[PDB]
């Protein structure tokens, strides 16, 4: 429980509802956050304007 | 008046039609172009190909085999002849003799070093070599290590070499080379392992220079007793950046351009450096290079779950360019009865070998003819602006007339 | 091998590895006779184990690679994806370890002490 459980979902890769942008989700095999280019489909959370957040909330 | 009524809520229609309209570009769509592009020339593409054997059984000496005879599945981990071992007469003696480590001091040992060495050599195995109708040779051949181990890339396009060119459909413009696969020299195979096989021939890849091999997971096979005829058509595949499309265009982490294969080797480096604190041999970086045992304990079994099971550590970004060889493979028989001799005789072998070890393989294209598939912006500035005007008069009558007019009245 | 016994940590703990490193008789990996406190037994059991697992399964739990799926709870962390009963067996060894490790408290004071009292 170290981390929020949406951190553990799948970013949905290549979906495309609007505009392509940077984002950051945390990777649960890396165990750490990844860039990855959001589309606006906002299936879950695990999704962040900045790295740092990502790191913050999720990274543990 | 009543007019007033009537020209407001036409005017709000007018709104909530121009508000989609707006709310539509800001989604920058896109949509797919297909076209049939014609062309007076191809540029080649790099030919990467790897004996299915990784290391000459008489290249490997008592050290090699101290050293990565475990790995390789000659000797049990008691540094012995397995009594499981499978093999004839005379190549046992030889592995006996040469697995005699007493009073044998080891010397220092490295696989990249092993590979290099032992690996079957590009002059051994090139007995021809053929692009539009110009000889080649083995110095055409760039060395580049692979998982297979030594393997060799022709018209690579590297080190300020020029890429090729073909001009006209069909065999006599492409590559034609005839390989000897050696299998004299196979490594004898007494149990399973990654580093052997229970195949003999040669796997291939064909790919753009802008891109590295993976040819163990995207290669084609060529058989050894055939001549095989590979037929190509070029498909080029380009997709837009952000804001419209997901595709990246370079990166500053191994590897010059981007594409999938830069990718996923990057991350299958990171991972070894991660999990096992070695990289293997073919990997880039500066990590320290895996012993035999980290092979066989730690780095075999991580790359295998990597390609093989895992699911989320590497997902790789779509580049913004894509070219793929759409192929069409065919074979005849080689030796024919009446050539066999010939052919024994000008190598030097027995004819039996020649029906064993000899193919040839001919890369070609069908046409110069190249598909190409685009992402194209489906709604620019321009598209969005001419709407808008085009639903004003729709609405009201308005005008570009009309709306300077109101604008210098008021 | 410790690097996934590291990620296994992370996968669970914010406490940086490097507090692990050098902590108490065993932590980690290393032999002594009596534990220091509770934290530095559960190192204790985990090189029991990876003893056992050289002795008994002819594993080299300090080389070989092993899989491990990082779960919302620490209590899911999975070790079922592994394909021998050496990969699975030394897993297991590190999650176990991993969880005891959320039980126990971090001392500051018998983390690097001298070998005077191991
Ligand atoms: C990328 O595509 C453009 C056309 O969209 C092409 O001119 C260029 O050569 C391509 N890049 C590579 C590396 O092939
Ligand atoms: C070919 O036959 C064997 C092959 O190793 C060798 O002893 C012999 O010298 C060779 N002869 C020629 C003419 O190449
Ligand atoms: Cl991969
Ligand atoms: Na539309
Ligand atoms: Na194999
Ligand atoms: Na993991």
């Amino acid at each position: 429980q170290i981390r929020p459980a949406f951190c553990y979902e799948d970013p949905p890769f290549f979906q495309k509802c609007g505009a392509f942008v940077d984002s950051y989700y945390f990777n649960r095999s890396r165990i750490t956050c990844v860039h990855f280019f959001y589309g606006q489909c906002d299936v879950n959370q695990n999704h962040f304007t900045t790295m740092s957040e990502c790191n913050r909330v999720c990274h543990g | 008046v009543v007019w007033a009524l009537c020209f407001m809520g036409s005017l709000a229609l007018l709104a909530l039609v121009c508000t989609n309209r707006i709310q539509y570009y800001f989604l920058y769509p896109h949509v797919t172009k297909l076209d049939e592009v014609a062309a007076t020339r191809l540029t080649f593409p790099a030919v990467t190909f790897c004996n299915l054997n990784e290391f000459r059984f008489s290249r490997v000496t008592k050290n090699d085999l101290y050293h990565a005879g475990e790995l390789l599945a000659l000797l049990n981990n008691r540094y012995e002849i397995p009594d499981t071992q499978t093999a004839d007469e005379k190549q046992l003696e030889i592995l006996q003799d040469k697995a005699n480590f007493r009073n044998f001091k080891p010397k220092p040992f490295n696989m990249l070093e092993f590979y290099d060495r032992a690996g079957h050599d590009i002059r051994e195995m090139l007995l021809s070599c053929f692009f539009r109708g110009e000889q080649c040779s083995p110095e055409d051949f760039k060395v580049v290590f692979t998982r297979y181990g030594k393997c060799y890339t022709f018209n690579a396009g590297q080190d300020g070499k020029p890429r090729l060119i073909t001009m006209k459909g069909g065999t006599g413009n492409g590559l034609e080379i005839m390989l000897d696969i050696q299998q004299d020299e196979y490594l004898p195979v007494w149990g399973e392992t990654d580093e052997t096989s229970f195949e003999a021939g040669i796997k291939v890849q064909i790919h753009s220079q802008d891109e590295p091999p993976l040819i163990d997971q995207l290669g084609f096979g060529v058989a050894p007793g055939f001549q095989t005829f590979v037929s190509c058509q070029e498909q080029r595949l380009i997709y837009l950046p952000p804001p419209w499309g997901d595709c990246k265009a370079t990166t500053g982490e191994f590897y010059d351009t981007y594409s999938i294969t830069a990718c996923r080797i990057d991350c299958e480096t990171r991972y070894l450096v991660e999990n096992c604190n070695c990289r293997m041999v073919h990997m880039p970086g500066d990590a320290p290079y895996c012993t035999p045992e980290q092979y066989k304990e730690c780095a075999d079994p991580a790359l295998d779950f990597l390609v093989e099971k895992d699911n989320e550590y590497c997902v790789c970004e779509m580049p913004c360019n894509v070219t793929r060889y759409g192929k069409e493979l065919s074979m005849v028989k080689i030796p024919s009865k009446a050539s066999a001799k010939y052919l024994a005789k000008k190598y030097n072998k027995s004819e039996q070998y020649i029906g064993e070890n000899i193919l040839v393989l001919d890369i070609f294209f069908e046409a110069l003819n190249y598909e190409t598939i685009e992402q194209k912006k489906a709604y620019e500035v321009a598209g969005l602006l001419g709407d808008i005007g085009g639903q004003m008069g729709l609405f009201i009558g308005a005008s570009i007339l009309t709306v300077l007019e109101l604008f210098d009245y008021a | 091998n410790l690097n996934q016994f590291r990620l296994m940590i992370k996968c669970t703990n914010d406490r940086v590895w490097a507090d692990f490193v050098d902590y108490g008789c065993y932590c980690v990996a290393r032999d002594s006779n009596t534990p220091v406190d509770d934290l530095d037994r559960c190192c204790q059991a985990q090189k029991q184990c990876y003893d056992e697992a050289v002795k008994v399964h002819g594993c080299k739990p300090l080389v070989m690679f092993y899989s491990f799926e990082c779960r919302y709870l620490a209590s899911d962390l999975d070790c079922s994806g592994n394909n021998t009963k050496c990969r699975n067996f030394v897993c297991n060894c590190d999650r176990t370890a991993t969880l005891c490790i959320l039980t126990a408290t971090y001392n500051r004071n018998n983390h690097k002490i001298d070998p005077s009292r191991c």
